Parts: structure tokens; sequence; C-alpha cells
RNA sequence: AGAGAGGGAACCCACU
């Protein structure tokens, strides 16, 4: 189903998703990468 | 008179020579640490 | 829900963030896409029925702190300050001294300024955990008082605590380094190391 | 890095605090409960610990450069 | 053999890429850096967009 | 020498408790608000219908614009002025601002009440997108939260859009300082 | 004309700290006795650090700080050492400095803790205090080790913040500030103080005009170097010693001006 | 780098009085007393106790600089008493109060350790 | 660098979300030198074909 | 002088125990570059003794 | 005195003097400053957010957790954090009444204390002094060197 | 070129010929001293250990110069130089025999600069003519520069890293000018707006306003504790 | 007891 009123950290859950799958630098790697 | 001289990667010590390549017997890594000197050092604790 | 279920137990299920694109749920959209894109900004106002807004969004903003950078996101409360503030202190955290890399002992850095105790901030954000600025933070938690004194803390000066600096609080170590090489040439100059 | 021997308000001597922070840490306390139960009272001291990062374990990782 | 082309660290074709934390702090490189720099002659450039 | 010997037995502070007015003064902001709030929505609904006339010497968007900044800084000094109604007389802002030592009371009305209308370049927040401000905005919303209007203080905070229109004003104001100096100094350096 | 009589009421004494209420005695006296509990109390600190060797990842002046603000048992022995600077050996002597020595080498694979313990003294009384566990110098990986010999001297806390005993002396006259001293401008939300003795109903004490700070409350927390009620005898005869010698230079002056 | 040395608060030097003694010549009866090395954890003892006596106009003390460490204690008596009588008398009713004072919590702690 | 204009140095409306609004050095180089928001990723591009 | 760059403990008076390098000497005093503080400070001959 | 520090919201300052713990104030307990900074950089700069954040890092001490300071929460309010402070037997608005360090007559105005996070900058005073009496000179033409 | 090296602002004509490097300067940061007075500025040892005043014997100072030129240089109240009358230097940080350290009437002593000499202390933007005024030396420990508060207005600094410059005036005829002319006593009232630029700064206004109110009442110690600090007092305590 | 210093130009980041 939906998140009602546990999205304050359902939100912060994908963040970290997010920037353990990506990371601060994904634009200097992949650019140099390609 | 010769220096001693710590093999970088390698932790051991060697001799070192005047106008000598930076080199060390294990595996010739060229970086070297200088040893830790021999005077006394006093500290003030504060 | 079920996502966040799959993403709370992540090196379990290996379901990353590129799962979570696969999806459909999140998408990435570029300046040009958002001049047509009807965008909430938190789920919990903007899409339960009230006097309609628009009630037809396309999109719908992850969270309002990720319009911030990497500087601005370590501000405690950063909507309650000033922007000219904001900005200053932007300028300011990329000078704080700390411990700047994990392997400071190897590098020899010239002008390295690292710190004996630094601290994690009590008041922190959630995005410092991913800038993991609790791992190498810049600073220390004081104990701060606001008050007129003896009229050294005037224009923009502040009063410290000796005993405390003598507690090791700020007190940092600066290292500097120097390099030097000898130069082979046609004979008429020659470097050599040695005791002059 | 490792743990202040003072606390820098007080003086109250908090570096002998910080592994048995840890162990009531890891003994499924909250952070308020095991502070006062090493006994920090004052949130001076509390900020000691409580705000600590033990930055030292990483620095033990890599090898000594002297040997 | 072309020429040497210089390589930003944490990249695909960069020593230490893909290593545990435990093989970095093995190389006296921290897990911590980001990469995404250059080493020429010794510094650290960085290429601003 | 001797006023800060006697300031350290009286002694002298600010807080966050110099920063906050009683409910009543909340409410009264908050009432204020939407008053204008709604007075500024049924202006744009007159302006829509054609009926708003001109004002004679500009167009009907302007008469249009100069209703709405007229209602919104009203709103503004309203608001300002209630909130520095509720100082009672131990508020440190207030010591301050009467002292004249550091600040005004137009600090005050932003901290407790409002902040306020955010301009660049003297007029409201332009349309950046197309016809309007913000993504979360819906197309041509001459409303006041859309067009820079921020009706928060700094002791409750700004939301995302608010807090972004405010660091247009401020980003305005810093390029307006940095800018200042190379031409001041050079008329200087010329009248010299 | 003359010093009114003070007298003293001890509510608690503990290992930590001691509690106690002195009453008829002026302001600058009470105030005084606490600065003189923080500064002029002296106790036995590390103060001499040679640094024989050292391969720890924190460097040698960082240890020899961490080293100086360990707290040592000086509980009798800080009365009869003299200062350093004040005694005619050369220059170090067991007259007026404690010897230390740290001699640790790690090798084991586990992380080896160079605690407080590890600090052996020629001195079977002048110890680290540390139920409780050691303090924490540094930590130390397989390979590394530090050697150092330390001397330890009478200081007292203007000197440094290592010689300093109290870990906090909290100090209040008046909780229910009836000479209105503060002036709160709601009193209803101030919380009262732990020796406050008004009902719930009833903010802030009325005020009197004709009164005077009395009855001083102290809580007196050591550190562990000295026993909480050795600070305070000490810190009373630290100050009368003061004003005494500062009684003998005022007669030199005087018989000079005659 | 420029840091004064820990000692300076207290310790004095070669041609240093500790307390020296300047009579006032704007009003009779009035002596500045120079304290070097000290702080106000003696002259705001020295101060409140010659406010308690009947016979001191003027008792106040001043640090000219809180970097440099020296006090000036201003003693203004009534004529026929002397300001450094008022001076010493201070300095001996703070001693016989604080012995009285030790010896009472002497007094306290046998009382509180013994039950 | 140096130019009296203010429209390439000020905060647009399109700065939302890609672009930090706060962090910027406030010398001479204010909204020129920006620094870029967190969760913004540059495209590294890909073939039409 | 012979003094230069000889390292010295000063042994008498308020700085007594610590170990410096002498900068520079004279008949009467010396300067000792303190090992501990960031600071050198000069001091009479009669209080230094070398090690 | 003369280092530059620094808190989170751009007020920055160097070092004025540094008195000892016996000179600092102090409050009913125990608790003295490590920073005294000073009330009127507050209001014309208004950082709020400074004082907000002092107050949430004297809830976050007292209750023995990291506390949080996203920027656009609104489940966190300054009455909130005031009522969650005030269950630790402190003031609701953070005042604090300090006793003086010189006098120890407690001071007439409540001083608003607590920890805040504050930074030290990479800008000392020894690395910026510097004086010159005919030092190096110039061989371009006979002028002072830079820097 | 020649005409580049000439044309611009890094050439011969300003850069060279009308802002020129100085001896005898110091910059380093500012931070606030209240106990001073307004025309004082605090400087390091380490800044008037280094900068020097060439001080002319004369039978009324040739004791006080000779036992400066005997503690020598790097003992503070020492001198570095000591100019013969035939314009020839002759160190002191060298150390000479001591047969060539007399002074007869002649001489010129360039001493380090003491308590009561007069700088010239200025910040960069000098816009008008109080952004660069001169001082008296008072000569503080810590490293920074030690001055007071109600001059910060006309200097427009606010000790958040601030430095400011230090120049000395060398000869005597130039100092006598200075404390004639660029004092801030004689500073204090503007030309520009025939107003006052000193003024009361923050703290001080603030305390001072709440301080002159009608309910106001101070207690006898806290009165003498105040009148300690007038240097303009009489000696009189007022009638209650 | 043997006593002076030099580079120079270019370009980046901050500082008030
Ligand atoms: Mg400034
Ligand atoms: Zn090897
Ligand atoms: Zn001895």
């Amino acid at each position: 189903e939906i998140t009602p009123d546990l999205w304050q950290e359902a939100c912060w859950i994908v963040i970290s998703s997010y920037f353990d799958e990506k990371g601060l630098v994904r634009q200097q790697l992949d650019s140099f990468d390609e | 008179q010769p220096m001693i001289y710590i093999c970088g990667e390698c932790h051991t010590e060697n001799e070192i020579k005047s106008r000598d390549p930076i080199r060390c017997r294990e595996c010739g890594y060229r970086i070297m640490y200088k040893k830790r000197t021999k005077r006394l050092v006093v500290f003030d604790a504060r | 829900k079920r996502h966040i279920d799959q993403l709370k137990e992540r090196e379990y299920n290996n379901y990353s963030w590129q799962d979570l694109v696969a999806s459909g749920v999140v998408e990435y959209i570029d300046t040009l896409e958002e001049e047509t894109v009807m965008l909430a900004m938190t789920p919990d106002d903007l899409q339960e029925k009230e006097v309609a807004y628009c009630s037809t969004y396309t999109h719908c903003e992850i969270h309002p702190s990720m319009i911030l950078g990497v500087c601005a996101s370590i501000i405690p409360f950063p909507d309650h300050n000033q922007s000219p503030r904001n900005t200053y202190q932007s300028a300011m955290g990329k000078q704080a001294m700390g411990v700047y890399i994990t392997n400071f002992h190897v590098r020899m850095d010239t002008l390295a300024h690292v710190l004996y105790y630094p601290q994690k901030p009590l008041v922190t954000t959630r995005s410092m955990e991913y800038l993991r600025f609790r791992e190498l933070p810049a600073g220390i938690n004081s104990i701060v008082a606001i008050a007129s004194y003896t009229g050294y803390n005037q224009e923009d000066s502040v009063i410290m605590n000796r005993s405390a600096v003598d507690r090791g609080f700020f007190r940092s170590v600066f290292y500097r380094s120097y390099k030097e090489q000898e130069s082979k040439k046609g004979f008429d100059q020659e470097e050599v190391f040695e005791k002059p | 890095m490792i743990i202040p021997v003072r606390c820098f308000t007080c003086g109250k001597i908090v570096g002998n605090k910080w592994e048995a922070y840890l162990g009531l840490l890891q003994a499924e306390y909250t952070e308020g409960d095991a502070l006062d139960a090493l006994g920090l009272k004052r949130y001076c001291c509390r900020r000691m610990l409580l705000a600590h990062v033990d930055l030292i374990e990483k620095l033990l990782n890599y090898a000594p450069l002297e040997k | 053999f072309i020429g040497k082309i210089p390589i930003m660290l944490r990249s695909t074709y960069c020593l230490l890429n893909g290593l545990t934390d435990r093989d970095l702090c093995e190389l006296n490189e921290c897990p911590l850096d980001p990469g995404g720099y250059f080493i020429i002659n010794g510094s650290e450039k960085v290429l601003i967009a | 020498t001797v006023i800060n010997n006697w300031l350290l037995i009286e002694g002298h502070t600010i807080g966050i408790g110099d920063s906050i007015a009683d409910s009543k003064t909340y409410q009264d902001i908050q009432n204020t608000i939407k008053k204008a709030k709604q007075d500024v929505i049924e202006v744009i609904e007159k302006a829509h219908n054609n009926e708003l006339e001109p004002t004679p010497g500009n167009t009907l968007r302007q008469t249009f614009e100069n209703q709405v900044n007229r209602i919104l800084n009203d709103a503004r000094d309203k608001t300002g002025s209630s909130a520095q109604k509720s100082l009672s007389e131990y508020n440190n802002f207030k010591s301050m601002v009467v002292s004249g030592a550091k600040g005004s009371k137009i600090n005050i009305s932003q901290v407790i009440a409002v902040v306020g209308q955010q301009n660049v370049e003297g007029k409201r927040i332009p349309f950046g997108f197309k016809h309007r401000t913000l993504p979360h905005f819906i197309k041509d919303d001459y409303g006041p939260e859309s067009r820079g209007f921020v009706e928060n203080s700094y002791l409750a905070g700004l939301t995302p859009t608010e807090f972004f229109f405010h660091a247009m004003g401020g980003r305005e104001g810093l390029i307006d300082t940095a800018v200042k100096t190379a031409e001041t100094g050079y008329i200087q350096r010329r009248l010299i | 004309p003359y010093a009114n009589q003070p007298t003293v009421r001890i509510t608690e004494l503990t290992d930590e700290n001691v509690k106690f209420i002195i009453e008829n005695t002026d302001l600058a006296v009470a105030n005084s006795i606490r600065r003189v509990f923080i500064a002029e109390v002296p106790i036995i600190a590390i103060d001499w650090v040679q640094i024989d060797a050292n391969s720890s990842v924190l460097h040698d002046e960082f240890i020899a700080h961490r080293l100086g603000l360990i707290p040592l048992t000086s509980d009798d022995i800080v009365d009869k050492l003299q200062y350093s600077r004040d005694c005619t050996c050369e220059e170090f002597c067991p007259e007026c400095s404690v010897e230390f020595t740290l001699d640790v080498r790690c090798n084991e694979d586990q992380t080896r803790h160079v605690t407080s313990r590890d600090l052996i003294s020629n001195s079977p009384r002048v110890i680290p205090v540390t139920e409780q566990d050691d303090i924490l110098i540094v930590k130390l990986r397989k390979g590394q080790e530090l050697r150092l010999r330390a001397y330890a001297k009478k200081g007292f806390g203007k000197e440094h913040a290592k010689w300093n005993p109290t870990a906090g002396v909290a100090f209040e006259y008046d909780p229910d500030n009836a000479l209105r001293h503060t002036v709160y401008p709601k009193p209803e939300e101030w919380p009262k103080s732990e020796y406050s003795e008004l009902d719930e109903d009833e903010s802030q004490a009325p005020y009197d005009p004709n009164g005077k700070p009395e009855r001083f409350y102290y809580n007196v927390e050591s550190c562990g170097s000295l026993r909480p009620e050795t600070i305070v005898l000490s810190a009373l005869s630290g100050l009368k010693k003061k004003l005494s010698d500062l009684q003998t230079q005022l007669s030199h002056e005087i018989q000079s001006d005659v | 780098m420029n840091a004064p040395p820990a000692f300076e608060s207290f310790l004095l030097f070669e041609g240093e009085k500790k307390i020296t003694i300047n009579k006032d010549t704007k009003v009779p009866n009035a002596c500045l007393f120079t304290i070097n090395k000290e702080d106000h954890t003696l002259g705001n003892i020295i101060k409140s106790q010659l406010l308690k006596d009947p016979q001191v106009l003027f008792a106040g003390y001043k640090v000219p600089h809180p970097l440099e460490h020296k006090i000036i204690i201003r003693v203004q008596t009534t004529p026929d008493y002397s300001p450094q009588e008022a001076f010493t008398n201070a300095i001996t009713d703070l001693i016989s109060e604080l012995s009285l004072l030790e010896e009472r919590f002497r007094v306290a702690i046998k009382d509180k350790q013994e039950g | 660098r140096d130019g009296k204009l203010a429209k390439p140095r000020q905060l647009h409306n399109t700065l939302w979300g890609m672009v930090c609004p706060a962090e910027t050095p406030e010398g001479h180089a204010v909204g020129l030198v920006k620094n870029l928001a967190l969760m913004a990723y540059i495209s590294v591009g890909s073939q039409p074909s | 002088n012979e003094l230069i760059g000889q390292t010295v403990r000063i042994s008498q008076g308020p700085y007594k125990g610590y170990i410096g390098v002498v900068k520079d000497a004279t008949e009467s005093t010396a300067r000792v570059e303190l090992h501990s503080t960031c600071q050198t400070i000069s001091v009479d001959r009669q209080r230094l003794t070398t090690v | 005195i003369g280092d530059k520090f620094a808190s989170r919201h751009g007020q920055k300052g160097t070092c004025g003097i540094q008195y000892r713990q016996e000179d600092m104030p102090f409050t009913c307990e125990g608790i003295t400053p490590d920073i005294i900074i000073n009330p009127h950089a507050i209001p014309s700069r208004m950082t709020i957010g400074h004082l907000i954040e002092c107050l949430q890092g004297k809830v976050s001490a007292n209750k023995g957790e990291i506390g949080d300071a996203t920027p656009f929460n609104d489940a966190v309010n300054v009455q909130k954090i005031s009522n969650l402070l005030s269950d630790y037997g402190y003031h609701l608005r953070g005042n604090e009444v300090l006793y003086n360090g010189f006098t120890g007559r407690k001071i007439t105005s409540q001083i608003f204390i607590g920890p805040t996070y504050y930074q030290r900058l990479k800008h000392m005073v020894d690395d910026k002094i510097h004086s010159r009496a005919r030092g190096p000179i110039q061989i371009l033409n006979r002028q002072p060197m830079e820097g | 070129s020649l005409k580049q090296r000439l044309k611009g602002k890094e050439g011969r004509v300003r850069g060279n010929l009308m802002g020129k490097r100085v001896d005898f300067s110091a910059r380093t940061v500012i931070t606030p001293d209240p106990n001073l007075s307004i025309d004082q500025v605090g400087v390091p040892r380490s800044i008037a250990a280094n900068m020097t005043f060439a001080e002319i014997v004369t039978p009324f100072n040739i004791d006080r110069l000779q036992e400066l030129v005997r503690r020598g240089n790097s003992q503070y109240p020492g001198a570095k130089y000591i100019i013969r009358d035939n314009g020839d230097r002759i160190d002191l940080r060298f150390h000479p025999k001591p047969s060539d350290l007399h002074l007869q009437t002649g001489y010129k002593v360039e001493r380090h600069m003491c308590d009561g000499d007069i700088v010239i202390f200025n910040r960069q933007p000098t816009l008008h003519k109080m952004s660069m005024m001169g001082h008296r030396v008072r000569i503080l420990p810590w490293s920074t520069f030690r001055l007071n508060l109600s001059v910060t207005t006309p200097y427009n600094a606010d000790f958040d890293g601030d430095e400011m410059n230090l120049h000395l005036p060398q000869s005597l005829e130039t100092r006598a000018e200075i404390q004639e002319l660029a004092m801030v006593p004689r500073m204090i009232v503007t030309p520009q707006s025939n107003r006052p630029v000193m003024g009361i700064v923050q703290d001080t206004l603030t305390a001072v306003r709440k301080f002159t109110k009608r309910d106001v009442f101070l207690e006898r110690g806290e009165v003498m504790n105040l009148l300690m600090f007038l240097s303009t007092w009489d000696g009189k305590v007022p009638q209650p």
C-alpha cells in the first residue's frame, strides 16, 4: 500500500539508497568513464 | 656513517650511502622513510 | 510500502536505487522537462483533497532538503537564517579545520590543517549521514553563552575559556611539507644533498 | 580522534568512559540511559561522549611506516 | 604505444576500482576519498565543469 | 570603561525568548496574513474578469501589480506594527533597536512576524519557467506565495519555495555589494 | 569594623563531591573560596614528558598533552613537595617531582590500549586515580610502541588547567532571589532551584531591601586528584597563606615608608 | 609566538615590588595600593572587608588591564585614621575569619565522617 | 569576471534542485561559480540511434 | 661562541627543566629555542646546563 | 586571541580574549561557557537558526540523542523544542542564570546559554602577523620586497 | 615593452612612484580592547621588537640609551642598530666587542619602540582621512593589534579577521607632525558633515541606555567599583 | 669570531 505518515522516515531511506548506489562524484567518474 | 632508512612498503630497514640510488633490497621500493632522531625530546605537557 | 520494505533490507535482497529506477517509481527530470511538469512538494500535503490547487500532479519532490549543496547541507536550520548568512557559512564551511582525510599521516600535503578532538554536531541534519560529515568532522561542540561581558566580544569577536583551551579545545596541528631534488646537469652546476 | 581525557568545560575525567560507553551501547541501552549509567549529569560532560567520533580506529587500519 | 593519458582516481581504469576498504587501507588510500581527481606531478587536479 | 564595568553587574544577552511573541500576537499576525491573502485573491479574480480598471498612466497589468504590491506592503507594515507592540519592555531586540546600537524595527518584524515580499530587480520573482516561478506552482499564478511573498518568519522557518525566493533576494543583495566596490573606488580615484 | 563569624553545614560527603553551606559571610569571600577551589589548590600533574620512542598514530605532543590532563593521587604528597622552580636540586629530584615510566610495545594482533595503568611511578602514593575503567592514553596497532619518562610536579590551576582538582564547583546564593539580584521577566516560567523552599504556588520570594547575600550553597565535585574535602581545606589554607604573604609585604612597605 | 608564559600570572621578578603604596593627592587620607601579580581573587575580598569598616569613606579596586597582572586598591578613610591601618586590619580580619572557617570545616568533616 | 551586469550572476528560477541556491564565492565571482546540488546528476549522454 | 648549537637544559629559574637549543649566546645571556613551546627565550648562562 | 572561529551560520569572529575558568561566568551548576559571543551579532545578521541550534543542542545533550535539524521538517518547531527542554529542569527558552566570575553577584539579566557547533577556520594570527625594518630589497627598483 | 612597463597600474608611475612598498610597517589582525584609550593601539612584542625608532643620543637620555645598547637586541628593552657620527651603522644583533658600544652626544640609536611611541594606523580603503590616524603604542603580550572600540566606526573594521597596517614615523619631526595633526583626538569631528565620526559603539551604547534609565539604582559598593574606573574623578563621592 | 640575502614572470583559490 501507501505511506500515509511514516513518509518522513521513508524518504530518507531512498535518499540513503541513492547515495549508497551513486555517491557524491558520479558526474566526474561517469563522465571520464564514458 | 651509513644512514638507516625504513623501506616504505617493506617496513624493513637498510643502510644507505652518499650518491647511492634509493632502492630497497627486498623489492626495490623507491620510497624510504628516515628513522626517528636519536637526540632527546622533551615536551611541556601543556 | 513494498518498495520501502525491499529497500530497508539492502545487502540482502540486492535491491538498489537502480532497481527502483527500473521499477518506474523514480525518474530523472532535467531542466527542460521541469517546464512541463507539475511537481508536488511533499505528498502529505499535495495529494490529499482540499480546496484543490491543481490536482494534476505528475512528479513529487523526494525531499526539499536535497535542493541544497554539500556545504549548505551542514547548516542546522538553514531556512531560519538569512540567505546572505547561509552564503557566508557556505564560504566558511570549506575552511573549517578538521580531519580532511583519513590517511593524512601518509600524505605529504602542503598546508595540512588537522584537529585534535573533532566532534560530530549535536544538532545535525539527515544529509550529514551521506556526506559522511560524522566520520570526518570539522569543529567541536562548545557550550556558548550569548552575553555582553567585559568588552572583548564587542564587534564580531568571541571570548574563549583558557582552561578549556588548555584541555585541548580546538588545539589544532599544522603540517607543512618541503620538497627538493638535485639536478644532474652538464657538469657546470650540480646540486647534491650534503651537510655544507 | 581519541577520546579527550577531560571534559572541556568542567574538567570531569571523561577519557575512561568511552569503552564502557560503547559496551553500554551494544548492551541495548539508549544513549541517554548509557550516559547517566556512566554518571554524567551535566550536559557539557554528556556531549563529550554523545558527540565523539572514535576516529583513531580508522587510523589503526594502516600499517605503521616505522617498524 | 601512442602515449600516456591521465586517469582520475576511483575510475573503471584506476587500480583501486571496486577494492574493499581493507584493501584500500593496505594501499595507504582511504575509503573516504571520493576520487574524481587526477594526479599530475603529484598534484591533485579537479576539472571544474 | 565604567559602562562596561556596570554591564558586568547588569549583564546583557539575546536569546530565543526574545524572538517569541505570545499566542494572541501570533493569532493577530495569522489573521492579518489570511485577510491580505484573500484580498489579493479577490483582486486577482477581479483582474481575470476584466472588472479591474486601469489606473491612468500605466497598463492594466500594472494597475494589478500596483494593487498587489500595495496590499502586500500594507500587510507587511501592519504585521510589523502589531508584532512590535508586544516586546514587554524586556525584549533584547527592543533593547538594541531603541538604543540604535544594532538593528531596526524591520529586523524585529522579520524575526517575529513575517519576512515579507521578496524582490528581484525591484519587482516580484519573475517567471523563470514558462509562465510560472517554480515547477510546484500552476501556470499563470500571480498569487502571493507563487510570486515570492514570504508569510513565515525567521522564528518559524521558511518553506522550500519561500527559502528559494529568499535566496534570490539575498543573491541580488550580494551581487549589488560585490559589483559596487570597483566602480565606487574608481569614482573616488578620479575625484581625488 | 571586624569580620563576621562564618559557619559550615555539610549536607553530604561522598568520594566524588562535597555539598555544604557557608552562612554569615560576605559574597566576595564566598566567590574567592570558589575561585581558590578552581585555581589556587595545588595538586600533582605531569609536566615534563620525554619521549624515548614513539610509533603510534598519535604524534608526540598529542601524547604529552594527554599525559598532562591525567589526574594523580596527591592527597598528602602535594603538601610535602616543593614547587619545582623553588627547589635547590639539580633541576629534578624526588622532593619536587614524581617519576613515571611508560614502556609499551604491541606484540599482538589485538589493538592494545595503552591506558593510565601503564604509568608506573616510583612513589607508591602518587598514582593515577584509575570499579571505574582506566584512562585511555593511546591505542596501538601491532608493531607500534611508545617509551617515555614523565616527571610530575606541583602546580595550581592558574598555571595550567591540568592542575585543576575540581570537576565542578556549583555555587549559588539566595535560590529564591529575595535580594532580587537577577530580575526574571516572567518568574512563572523559571524552574525552582534545588535549595528553594517556596510552595509550588509561589514563583519567587518577596523582596527585602535590608537583606544581604548569605547562606552560600556549594557543590564541589572533585576529579579524583584530591578528596573533595581536602580541596576545601587546601583552598582555605592557600587563601590564608596568600593573605599572610600580602600582609608581610605590606608590613615591609609600611616600614619602608616610615 | 607572543604567548606570555603561564607563570606570568603569579610569579614576580627581580625589581618588582609585590605591593606599592602611593599616597593620593586629590583628597586627604587616600592611598592607591598597587598589588603586582594578583587578580580579583584578592582585591574583591579586600574591597568587601574594607567596606565593613565604619571609618573607610571609599573602598574600591580595579584591574588596569586583564592581560597585565596588577590591581589597584583605592582606600579613603576618615581623618585621624590612616588608610594603611585600615588595609592591615582588613587583612588580619580576613585571616581571622578564614582560620575560624577552616577550623569549623574540620569540625564539620569530623561530624560527617563519624556519623 | 569584473562585469557590471547582473543577469549572468543572479539566482535564476531554473536553479531549483539542480544547483545550490546559497553556496557561492562571495567575492567578485558571485553566481558565476556555483556548487552542484546533492541529488543533481549530469547526464553523460548516449547515442540517439 | 662554543655554546651555539648545543642542546641545553634550564636548571634554574621559572623555565627550569626545559630542553632547548642555543641560537645566540653572549658573555652574559644566551637565547634558547625551546623544544616544547613555539617561542625562543633568553636566559643566563649560569642557569643553563648542557646535556 | 586573533584566531578566527565561526559557527555554522556565518557567525565568524576572532578570539578577543581568553579568561581562565575562575574568571568565566557560571550557571547555578558548575558549567562555564567555552565561548562567549556578542549578543549584537544576532539582530542585524538575523541568524535565528543559531539560537534554535543552541536550544536544540541543550535538548539533545540533555536527552542523550543527536538532534535533527533538517530545514523543512514541520515536526520540529521552537515550541516543541522548548517543551522538550522544560522537562529537564531548565527554562523554556534556554535562558539560565549566570553568576559573575569576578564579583560573584548573579547577573541581573538571564544569559542565553547552551551548546552549539563551532568551527575553527584555517586562519590563525601567527600566519598573518609580520613586521619589517630595512630588510630585503628588490633588484629591479630599490624598493622593499612583497609578501 | 617600456610603454607597457610604464602604462599600467603595476608600472612605474602608479605602481612604484605613487604607491610603493615601505619599510617600518607591520600588518596583523585586530582584536577589540576596551581597557585602553581611543588613541592607544596595543601592538605585540614581536612587532615592537622588530620596528625601530632612531633616537638621537643627547645628555638627557644618554644613560637610558646606554643601558638599552648594553641589553643589545632581543632583550626587548634593547636596540639593534647604533649609527655613528659619520653615518656608519654598527649592529647590535651580532654582538660586537664592548669597546665600540660607547655613546657620546651625536650618535643615533635605532631602538625597539616602547610605550608612548606614535604610529600610523590605517585600514585599506582609505576613503577618508579618519581611515588613517595616529595612535600611541601600548605593549600588550598577545600577537594582535589591540585597539579601542569607538575607533571602529571611522575605520569600518569589525574584527572578524580584519588586519590593519601600522606605519612607524622614523624621524622625530614627522613624529611631532603626526602628534599635532593626525591624532585620533584631533580627528573626532569630520569636515565632510561637521559631525563626529567616533560615536559610542554597540555594546557600550546598549549598556549606557539601560544604565541611564530612571529605575536604575546602585548600592554603595557598586558605586565605588564604578567610580574606580573614572579617570577624571576628583575623589569626591556624590550625594546619593 | 672568516657578516648577507636576490631569482623573475605567469595563472588558480580564498581572506576583509
Ligand atoms: Mg571585517
Ligand atoms: Zn624492504
Ligand atoms: Zn628538586
